[PDB]
RNA sequence: GAGCUAGCCCUGGCCAGGGUGAAGCUGGGGUGAGACCCAGUGGAGGCCCGAACCGGUGGGGGAUGCAAACCCCUCGGAUGA
RNA sequence: GAAUGCCGGCAUGAGUAACGAUAAAGAGGGUGAGAAUCCCUCUCGCCGUAAGCCCAAGGGUUCCUACGCAAUGGUCGUCAGCGUAGGGUUAGGCGGGACCUAAGGUGAAGCCGAAAGGCGUAGCCGAAGGGCAGCCGGUUAAUAUUCCGGCCCUUCCCGCAGGUGCGAUGGGGGGACGCUCUAGGCUAGGGGGACCGGAGCCAUGGACGAGCCCGGCCAGAAGCGCAGGGUGGGAGGUAGGCAAAUCCGCCUCCCAACAAGCUCUGCGUGGUGGGGAAGCCCGGGUGACAACCCCCCGAAGCCAGGGAGCCAAGAAAAGCCUCUAAGCACAACCUGCGGGAACCCGUACCGCAAACCGACACAGGUGGGCGGGUGCAAGAGCACUCAGGCGCGCGGGAGAACCCUCGCCAAGGAACUCUGCAAGUUGGCCCCGUAACUUCGGGAGAAGGGGUGCUCCCUGGGGUGAUGAGCCCCGGGGAGCCGCAGUGAACAGGCUCUGGCGACUGUUUACCAAAAACACAGCUCUCUGCGAACUCGUAAGAGGAGGUAUAGGGAGCGACGCUUGCCCGGUGCCGGAAGGUCAAGGGGAGGGGUGCAAGCCCCGAACCGAAGCCCCGGUGAACGGCGGCCGUAACUAUAACGGUCCUAAGGUAGCGAAAUUCCUUGUCGGGUAAGUUCCGACCUGCACGAAAAGCGUAACGACCGGAGCGCUGUCUCGGCGAGGGACCCGGUGAAAUUGAACUGGCCGUGAAGAUGCGGCCUACCCGUGGCAGGACGAAAAGACCCCGUGGAGCUUUACUGCAGCC
RNA sequence: CGAUGUCGGCUCGUCGCAUCCUGGGGCUGAAGAAGGUCCCAAGGGUUGGGCUGUUCGCCCAUUAAAGCGGCACGCGAGCUG
RNA sequence: UGGGAGAGGGUGGUGGAAUUCCCGGAGUAGCGGUGAAAUGCGCAGAUACCGGGAGGAACGCCGAUGGCGAAGGCAGCCACCUGGUCCACCCGUGACGCUGAGGCGCGAAAGCGUGGGGAGCAAACCGGAUUAGAUACCCGGGUAGUCCACGCCCUAAACG
RNA sequence: CCGAGGGUAGGGCCCGUGACUGGGGCGAAGUCGUAACAAGGUAGCUGUACCGGAAGGUGCGGCUGGAU
RNA sequence: GCGGGGUGGAGCAGCCUGGUAGCUCGUCGGGCUCAUAACCCGAAGGUCGUCGGUUCAAAUCCGGCCCCCGCAACCA
């Protein structure tokens, strides 16, 4: 449950930070540990490829398990919950009885101290990562493979879940964060529950400054620059859109599709997405 | 005020040094023309 | 050609002194339990005044200058984007 | 002979401006041919969080000594960062290398590209980050953690002794980390002493004093003491750390448990080695056998990898420790001890500056450390001062205008002016006191007001120490004295009422614009299912992201509050397996050429044939658009209401002479003696209006309006004073400009504004200080404007291509 | 057009007279006072404020009066902006 | 103490009918709607029918004139937790009571804030009709809302 | 010392008044519709919401003070 | 300056492309009603802004004058 201030700063009036309260250890494994370079934005040619990035918190990139059929049938106990600040959700530490350690995805309802486990036998019970295809029909489900054995790519932002809607031959089918429904390998691993710390798009970044500390630098609309710059730019005192709504790069950016047309993904994209 | 020319003996022999001007087809021209041209230093002089 | 400048990356460094007094915590009151109230404690903040530092608002001077952007007075930020 | 021609030389302005911070000078003695300028002394002034000192970069001999003075030095010059010559930089321990990684760079494997080349895991390179062993003094003209003296320490080689399953580029541990706040104990540094040492002093009225002046330390191995850091011990099992592993991780068990122990640092002491003032007498010597003690203040530095809180969640690798594998255990490693060995480069000097970046010995710029004392509430602020460094490389006079910087001004008090522009006022502290409004934080230092020095008396709490004295830190009460005045100097808000715009702190046109512009949290639309979209690239490859729809791209709007109406006919976009059109290709009715002929060859209808477009729907926080005429109420006026034409639909709420209103200083009200501005209304809104958002809004603003109080040289209206120039004399000595000049007024004339023509009037020759009307004055081959079938940036439903996408 | 800086203010004036005032006049539907109208006259004078960039104008309060024009809409190598 | 009846309340779970959409089939010239129509939908294959899937909301018969609660109000079924109440016995305390300005709490619908959810329904709005007009009643659509959670609002022909 | 009062600054309350603006009351024969009383020709009233020249309309829930 | 308009009483067609004036309302008479509105059945009313030309013929085509809307009026 998100964490209000007393307006004694004009930002301080609206900035809220997340309470951490499910969070038990302060400090990283640093067996788990790796240094995380920070880009900027700039790609190996040195180019900003993506504007706006950089000046942000210097962070370690704790290293998740997205695979977790690694180690079938060892059970594993809860360390404790951290902080990852190179996603949105939690992590969670696991102690293999193997005498393993490895961050997973913290998902909600999941308490320190129990002992999950992956794999085709497992229960069905939060934080268990079994083979799609084993997990019964209508429960809601995360971290899912989208090709077998290639990891785990969706659902994995705080909030987020994905329900088993049914199954056709090799195939289940997964109604995805966005609405889109998905036929899925039965094969593909998932994680049953929903990721954790649901409250986090109810934070309040509150001022400027927040923004930058998360690496986000200030971002300038076209309207606001020059016809060498951008379609919207030019005019004298300010202006309408003046022709259609576009980008730096001139494509359109209401309404334009443009997923590529002969992807064979298509082929098991059920039904595109909705609100 | 700070002026253009803020000298460093690291940049100048990093940008304009020799082996700068070997590593490059463009930099390699450099000094075939200079050396056509009869110049006594194919390079900036610095003090390492 | 990025030894000026602009952005970013890596790694270091710097910010006198004073002011205000958030959450929390303690104690008390309150109540079925609470909410909450008070005092103490606490020391938060693109908080306040103000040097260094970063600036460049107003005026004057300068104008073959001390200077191809300087000087004086004044003024803005000064734990933060 | 002219090209604002090119080169060179020499003029003109002109003995003119200037000679570079207004920190400031004077005399005496020396030296030399020559002295304001060099040396010495005494006096004066200036910096002192520097204008002193030590590093780094950059500079590259500028260092020291001798001898020089042509040039350099804005004057001089005997001097010098100048010329000549000689000398000067010494390290296992300081810095860097023979160590380690960071971004980045390079790059066997590999991938890509017409060539050149671009990528790329490892590895390698890469530092002001990690890691690693020297501290105090003396010494030279010039080097010193480098030479020397003292007391310490490191690595490598080998030997000896003891110990041990030894052994690594391989596994594990460690290294290893943020921000703010901060405990204890120290140290750096400082204040004081009636105590210790000291040459000396008694002045001019007094003082022979518990007087004055000056000093009262630094380094140090083991050990010891103090304060901290780090750290469980043992056993059993084990499938994990890509082989093994007794290591590590996991599990069970026992003991230990704020401890202690072991270990590592800091500090203190510590054998011992140094230092040692004023004053005097020539850098020295004496002082002196110097003394080297007590007390208080005390770090931001040390213990340190300390603690707490917070969210934005805070490098890597080696050294190091441990585990084992090959192998090897005649080895090897560990510990102690000894001897031997220990290379390369830097070291001078300036270093907030006359030696660096600025063409200059240039009022500019330049990162780190030290930065003393007293008082002012604190402090790196301010004033004055220590150590130390300086008086700024032209001077002497004079005492006009005028200019700059500065001081005061009778009466008035903004009447000045576009504007209180500027300059006043206010000004720190402590106390009393403080409004609308509000988002309850704020508005607030609101506003306004009192106090503030010194002396004596009584007294409360605190740190130290001991619980006491002493020192030190906070106070409280009482009685008094002095002046015009007690933050007596310096540094240090003027305030209020009321609009516009923007929520706010932020950002911007380096060098005429800081703002109402950009950004901004927040709101919405939209794309994107991950080999994501999007971006950069021919590509490989990268960014996105080691992220996954609570995410990422794009777009508008811009805290918050209350809200955001109608129009989908046109354009964009989304949907639409019918139809229509539709290229290459398919197909081949039927034509043509040629050949004796089989043949060879050419054209070619129907029909099948994608996207796009056509067509059918949707869609506004998509591009956008949101009427006209005529009539009508029992005074008049106006129209709730009605008639009709047109549209895709006819502007909703809210606002309105507005950053928008043309007519316009609209009209009415307020404010004023008077108000083209201001505020408040009205509504015929030339030409508001709802995310190019609409109406509000506390707080905020070097933004832009209006008004008042305070107070002023802004003003009536000017006067006087200060210093730096201007002026005079000695030194040095420019500049733009310049057809030549023997260069007057008027009224005419003239290419229409004449020193230069005509007529007339005036006028002896040449300077100096001043003023700026003319020389269509100087500067700049007009930016305005036109012209050129000149150029460039930008646009789009101009043309034609291309990437890209389909 | 190988540059003649452009409104307004300020400062400094100077000229014209088609005279705002003061002086001298005729005519008056001039009783007086005070006006009207025209002639002569350029010696001197011709205020301070509110509003606006303003010139102009309107307004306040006075005046003998609150004149009109020229001088590159006088005067930016004099200032302002 | 032993008993009983009940949609009293809260949480979690869950059943079937129906509506809408989507998919497949089969099938064709209309469907829909009204007072009568038109808008609308349908040869780009609708309506009607069978099978499949997705989702939301309300719970038919039981249901009654019934029951429960202080009121607002509560209706499929299952389990947990919790209030009230009536009856019996005649067992314990011994007037410990009634009321209640204030205070505090609950409080239908609509409405507000932040998330979610969205089948049917439907203010607003659009269209078709009617009409002198029709900013209505009727018809085709249709956004909030209706639904969940949390926090507000505190109203009523909150009535017997 | 206190002290009538005078003065300076800032508050609170009341009253009078004000361009314009809000609805209200009343006013013999104004304009527009017909909302309610009959099932008032869509039962009405109601709280709330939104909307419209106006009465009103509509949604959501409620009351009978509704008819047959 | 450039564009559009002017026609029964009101608002609109006809103009282009000559021969013809048409739609809604209103107005007049009749009907239904106790009466009015609405509704129903009939009717009248326009020499086309004005003048001048072209034509056999002009609302129409071309000039002039009049009025009435709309747009423009910029560079210093
Ligand atoms: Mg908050
Ligand atoms: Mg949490
Ligand atoms: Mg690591
Ligand atoms: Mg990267
Ligand atoms: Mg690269
Ligand atoms: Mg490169
Ligand atoms: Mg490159
Ligand atoms: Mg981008
Ligand atoms: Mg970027
Ligand atoms: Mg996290
Ligand atoms: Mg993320
Ligand atoms: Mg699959
Ligand atoms: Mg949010
Ligand atoms: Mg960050
Ligand atoms: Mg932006
Ligand atoms: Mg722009
Ligand atoms: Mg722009
Ligand atoms: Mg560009
Ligand atoms: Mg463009
Ligand atoms: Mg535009
Ligand atoms: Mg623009
Ligand atoms: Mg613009
Ligand atoms: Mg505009
Ligand atoms: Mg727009
Ligand atoms: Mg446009
Ligand atoms: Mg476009
Ligand atoms: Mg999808
Ligand atoms: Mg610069
Ligand atoms: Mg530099
Ligand atoms: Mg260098
Ligand atoms: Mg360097
Ligand atoms: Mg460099
Ligand atoms: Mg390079
Ligand atoms: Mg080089
Ligand atoms: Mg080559
Ligand atoms: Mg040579
Ligand atoms: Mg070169
Ligand atoms: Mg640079
Ligand atoms: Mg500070
Ligand atoms: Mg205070
Ligand atoms: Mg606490
Ligand atoms: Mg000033
Ligand atoms: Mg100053
Ligand atoms: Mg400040
Ligand atoms: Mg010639
Ligand atoms: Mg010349
Ligand atoms: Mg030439
Ligand atoms: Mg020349
Ligand atoms: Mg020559
Ligand atoms: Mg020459
Ligand atoms: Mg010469
Ligand atoms: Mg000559
Ligand atoms: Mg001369
Ligand atoms: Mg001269
Ligand atoms: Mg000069
Ligand atoms: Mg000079
Ligand atoms: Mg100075
Ligand atoms: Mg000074
Ligand atoms: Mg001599
Ligand atoms: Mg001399
Ligand atoms: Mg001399
Ligand atoms: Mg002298
Ligand atoms: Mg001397
Ligand atoms: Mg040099
Ligand atoms: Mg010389
Ligand atoms: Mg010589
Ligand atoms: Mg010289
Ligand atoms: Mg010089
Ligand atoms: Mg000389
Ligand atoms: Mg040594
Ligand atoms: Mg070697
Ligand atoms: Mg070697
Ligand atoms: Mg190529
Ligand atoms: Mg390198
Ligand atoms: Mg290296
Ligand atoms: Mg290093
Ligand atoms: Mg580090
Ligand atoms: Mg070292
Ligand atoms: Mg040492
Ligand atoms: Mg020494
Ligand atoms: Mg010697
Ligand atoms: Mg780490
Ligand atoms: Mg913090
Ligand atoms: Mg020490
Ligand atoms: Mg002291
Ligand atoms: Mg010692
Ligand atoms: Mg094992
Ligand atoms: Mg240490
Ligand atoms: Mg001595
Ligand atoms: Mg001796
Ligand atoms: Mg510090
Ligand atoms: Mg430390
Ligand atoms: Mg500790
Ligand atoms: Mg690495
Ligand atoms: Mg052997
Ligand atoms: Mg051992
Ligand atoms: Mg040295
Ligand atoms: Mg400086
Ligand atoms: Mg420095
Ligand atoms: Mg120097
Ligand atoms: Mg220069
Ligand atoms: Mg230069
Ligand atoms: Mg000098
Ligand atoms: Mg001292
Ligand atoms: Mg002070
Ligand atoms: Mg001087
Ligand atoms: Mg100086
Ligand atoms: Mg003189
Ligand atoms: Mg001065
Ligand atoms: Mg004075
Ligand atoms: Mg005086
Ligand atoms: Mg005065
Ligand atoms: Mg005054
Ligand atoms: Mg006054
Ligand atoms: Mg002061
Ligand atoms: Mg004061
Ligand atoms: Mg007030
Ligand atoms: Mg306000
Ligand atoms: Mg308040
Ligand atoms: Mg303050
Ligand atoms: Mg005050
Ligand atoms: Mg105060
Ligand atoms: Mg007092
Ligand atoms: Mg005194
Ligand atoms: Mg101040
Ligand atoms: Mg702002
Ligand atoms: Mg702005
Ligand atoms: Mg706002
Ligand atoms: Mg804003
Ligand atoms: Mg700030
Ligand atoms: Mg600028
Ligand atoms: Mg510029
Ligand atoms: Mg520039
Ligand atoms: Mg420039
Ligand atoms: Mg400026
Ligand atoms: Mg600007
Ligand atoms: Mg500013
Ligand atoms: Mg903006
Ligand atoms: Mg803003
Ligand atoms: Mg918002
Ligand atoms: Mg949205
Ligand atoms: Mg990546
Ligand atoms: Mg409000
Ligand atoms: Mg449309
Ligand atoms: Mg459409
Ligand atoms: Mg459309
Ligand atoms: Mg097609
Ligand atoms: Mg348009
Ligand atoms: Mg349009
Ligand atoms: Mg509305
Ligand atoms: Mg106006
Ligand atoms: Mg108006
Ligand atoms: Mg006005
Ligand atoms: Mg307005
Ligand atoms: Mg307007
Ligand atoms: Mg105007
Ligand atoms: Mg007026
Ligand atoms: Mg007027
Ligand atoms: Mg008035
Ligand atoms: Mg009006
Ligand atoms: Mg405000
Ligand atoms: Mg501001
Ligand atoms: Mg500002
Ligand atoms: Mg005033
Ligand atoms: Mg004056
Ligand atoms: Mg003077
Ligand atoms: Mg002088
Ligand atoms: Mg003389
Ligand atoms: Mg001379
Ligand atoms: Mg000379
Ligand atoms: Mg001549
Ligand atoms: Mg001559
Ligand atoms: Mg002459
Ligand atoms: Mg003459
Ligand atoms: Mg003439
Ligand atoms: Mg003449
Ligand atoms: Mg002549
Ligand atoms: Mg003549
Ligand atoms: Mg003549
Ligand atoms: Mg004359
Ligand atoms: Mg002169
Ligand atoms: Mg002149
Ligand atoms: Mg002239
Ligand atoms: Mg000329
Ligand atoms: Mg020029
Ligand atoms: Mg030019
Ligand atoms: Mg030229
Ligand atoms: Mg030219
Ligand atoms: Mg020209
Ligand atoms: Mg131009
Ligand atoms: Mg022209
Ligand atoms: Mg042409
Ligand atoms: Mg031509
Ligand atoms: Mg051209
Ligand atoms: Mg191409
Ligand atoms: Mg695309
Ligand atoms: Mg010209
Ligand atoms: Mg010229
Ligand atoms: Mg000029
Ligand atoms: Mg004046
Ligand atoms: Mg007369
Ligand atoms: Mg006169
Ligand atoms: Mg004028
Ligand atoms: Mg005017
Ligand atoms: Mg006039
Ligand atoms: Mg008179
Ligand atoms: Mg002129
Ligand atoms: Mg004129
Ligand atoms: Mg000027
Ligand atoms: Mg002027
Ligand atoms: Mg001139
Ligand atoms: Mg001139
Ligand atoms: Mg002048
Ligand atoms: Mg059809
Ligand atoms: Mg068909
Ligand atoms: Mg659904
Ligand atoms: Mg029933
Ligand atoms: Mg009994
Ligand atoms: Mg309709
Ligand atoms: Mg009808
Ligand atoms: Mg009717
Ligand atoms: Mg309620
Ligand atoms: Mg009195
Ligand atoms: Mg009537
Ligand atoms: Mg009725
Ligand atoms: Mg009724
Ligand atoms: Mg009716
Ligand atoms: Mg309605
Ligand atoms: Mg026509
Ligand atoms: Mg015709
Ligand atoms: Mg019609
Ligand atoms: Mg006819
Ligand atoms: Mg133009």
């Amino acid at each position: 449950a998100v964490k209000k201030f007393k307006p004694y700063t004009p930002s301080r009036r609206f900035m809220t930070v997340a309470d951490f309260s499910e969070i038990t250890k302060t400090e990283p494994e640093k067996s788990l540990v790796k240094p995380l370079k920070k880009t900027g934005g700039r790609n190996n040619q040195g180019r900003i490829t993506v504007r706006f990035r950089g000046g942000g918190h210097k962070r370690l990139y704790r290293i998740i398990d997205f695979k977790r059929w690694d180690k079938v049938g060892i059970p594993a106990k809860v360390a404790a919950i951290e902080y990852d600040p190179n996603r949105s959700a939690r992590i969670a530490l696991l102690h293999y009885v193997d005498g393993e350690k490895r961050y997973i995805i913290a998902p909600d309802g999941l308490q320190v101290g129990q002992q999950v486990v992956a794999g085709p036998d497992a229960p069905i019970q939060v934080g268990n990562a079994l083979p799609l295809r084993f997990i019964p029909v209508g429960t809601v489900v995360h971290a899912v493979e989208l090709e077998p054995k290639k990891g785990a790519k969706l659902a994995r932002a705080a909030g987020t879940s994905a329900q088993i809607q049914g199954r056709e031959g090799d195939y289940v089918i997964l109604r995805l964060p966005s609405g889109e429904l998905r036929k899925v390998h039965g094969e593909c691993y998932a994680t049953v529950g929903a990721v954790g710390n649901a409250d986090h798009k109810n934070i309040v970044l509150g001022k400027a400054g927040r923004s930058r500390w998360l690496g986000r630098r200030p971002h300038v609309r076209g309207a606001a620059m020059n016809p060498v710059d951008h379609p919207h730019g030019g005019g004298e005192g300010r202006a309408p859109r003046g022709r259609p709504p576009a980008s730096p790069w001139g494509w359109q950016t209401k309404g334009l599709k443009t997923r590529k047309r002969r992807k064979p993904s298509s082929r098991f994209i059920i039904a595109r997405r909705k609100k | 005020m700070k002026r253009t020319w803020q000298p460093n003996r690291r940049k100048r022999a990093k940008t304009h040094g020799f082996r700068a001007r070997m590593r490059t087809p463009g930099g390699r021209k450099v000094l075939k023309r200079r050396r056509q041209k009869g110049r006594w230093r194919l390079t900036p002089a610095v003090r390492k």
